């Protein structure tokens, strides 16, 4: 458990633990939330040439493995080494992001990569209905606002993208003040920071990105009815918490109370979740899962679900929203306590997997926003300190009689109108 | 003699008509609000391959 971050000319962040391999990468503070409607998908395209057969063979000769991830707030390019080769990873990083960042964009490479992210993003829209729905949830929830842009980009902005768009983006966002270099694995801080302060040369230092306009939640829906699909997939959310919200953890705990479910897993049917008494009688769904998604400016708190019970979708939604009503008025001590324990377990399994590439992404994203990483033991202190009173005060502000955002696809004829769903965000009282 | 309730009847009518008028104007507003999602709803068609 370590967090050593220090700024030379660039900002260097590491977290070392004797494991096996080491992962080095640069993580930029700009993602799909920084694109336009019209160059949407430029980051995903950058990712895909960085992993192209040409660049990927040059790394595999050296015994290096490549990894990249496009998100909303950020963007990361990562090389995993075998831990004494922690220097030959920094060679491949700079040989790409200074030298080859004019050789990767060759006409034959770009056209074969663009053709591959087109088959890629098309395949997504055709078949991945849960993530497709969740992506459209962000699209309508945050419409005409940076968080609405999908991470993979749209088929139409993608096929109209040229080399100059990659260039213009790279020249405005792959800057020094919008970068953090991250090392996870087992390698020391002073083992890496010296290999970085070895070579100087700043490259476009002093240049800031471009500013924008703030993200906002708009209560709304997008309904992607398709009667030929064998199920209905729906996601429903309120405006949640940004990272570095006081209620960052209260929100995450609230989502753990209702948790996630899988009708076919015997153990899942037995969880201490009151909602399960309602939904199992007539089998109202195959699965659901609650989430508290947090970004820089905003977040989404809600749930997603999939079902073949297409004539009782209204009972699914009704029982789920009646449970959420309880958070404001009647959530019990032992529900909160169950959530604490399970939130710790899952937050643990995230922050300490046996895979440094995940560690890098979690470290990178955190330090880009607040300039530091809160340690796992520090989180548990915050989690344990949450009372029933906290959850109630949170839910009464975020959940009770608040606008929602809805998205769905498949057989959603039985998903009732907006106002019916929205009325269930509260209860009648004297 | 024929209409002994005249004066009182018109006094009650004045109250009844004021309350019902208000309830009418009010319900129009409440209906429009409850219908706003449906009235401004928008569709797009992308013909399936």
């Amino acid at each position: 458990a370590e967090v050593t971050q220090l700024s030379n000319g660039i900002v260097v962040a590491t977290e070392h633990n004797p494991a096996h391999t080491a992962s080095v990468g640069v993580v930029f503070g700009s993602g799909a939330a920084n694109e336009n409607p019209y160059n949407n998908g430029v980051s995903n395209l950058w990712k895909n040439i960085f992993l192209s057969k040409e660049n990927s063979a040059v790394a595999a000769k050296e015994g290096l493995a490549l990894s990249s991830n496009i998100s909303r707030d950020f963007q990361s390019y990562i090389v995993s080494s075998l831990p004494g080769s922690t220097d030959k990873s920094l060679d491949f990083l700079n040989q790409s992001f200074i030298q080859q960042k004019a050789n990767l964009l060759s006409s034959s490479n770009f056209e074969a990569t663009k053709k591959s992210v087109l088959k890629q993003v098309q395949d997504f829209e055709d078949n991945d209905h849960p993530n497709r729905v969740l992506e459209h949830l962000h699209s309508t929830a945050f419409q005409n606002t940076p968080l609405s842009l999908p991470t993979r980009g749209t088929l139409e902005s993608l096929e109209n993208l040229v080399v100059a768009d990659l260039e213009s983006f790279a020249n405005n966002h792959f800057l020094n003040s919008n970068a953090v270099v991250v090392g996870t694995g087992n390698i020391k801080h002073e083992d890496l920071v010296n290999s970085i302060e070895s070579k100087n040369l700043s490259l476009q230092t002093g240049t800031k990105p471009v500013l924008k306009k703030k993200a906002a939640f708009l209560g709304s829906e997008v309904r992607l009815r398709d009667d030929t699909l064998p199920k209905a997939w729906i996601s429903l959310a309120v405006e949640g918490e940004p990272v570095n919200s006081p209620n960052y953890f209260v929100a995450k705990l609230a989502a753990q109370i209702f948790g996630s479910y899988n009708a076919f897993e015997p153990a899942s049917r037995l969880q201490g979740i009151k909602l399960l008494d309602n939904i199992q009688e007539y089998q109202l769904c195959d699965n659901f899962n609650h989430f508290s998604l947090s970004y820089k400016d905003s977040g989404l708190w809600g749930f997603s679900t999939a079902t073949r019970n297409v004539t009782m979708i209204d009972d699914l939604i009704h029982f789920t929203l009646k449970q959420w009503n309880r958070l404001t008025i009647s959530v019990t001590d032992t529900e909160v306590e169950r959530a604490k324990s399970l939130l710790k377990l899952q937050l643990g399994q995230l922050y300490e997997s046996g895979n440094p590439v995940n560690d890098a992404n979690l470290l990178g994203a955190e330090v880009l926003i607040k300039g530091s990483k809160l340690s796992l033991g520090e989180a548990f202190k915050k989690i344990d300190a949450i009372t029933v009173k906290d959850v109630k005060a949170w839910a009464g502000k975020r959940l009770w009689d608040q606008d929602i955002a809805i998205a769905g696809t498949g057989q959603i004829e039985g998903l009732l109108d907006y106002m019916r769903i929205r009325s269930d965000m509260s209860m009648m009282r004297w | 003699c024929a209409e002994p309730e005249h004066d009182e009847r018109k006094r009650l009518g004045l109250k009844t008509v004021i309350i019902l008028s208000s309830l009418y104007l009010l319900s129009i507003w409440v209906k429009k609000f409850k219908w706003a999602g449906i009235k401004t709803r928008k569709f797009v068609f992308n013909p399936p391959k």
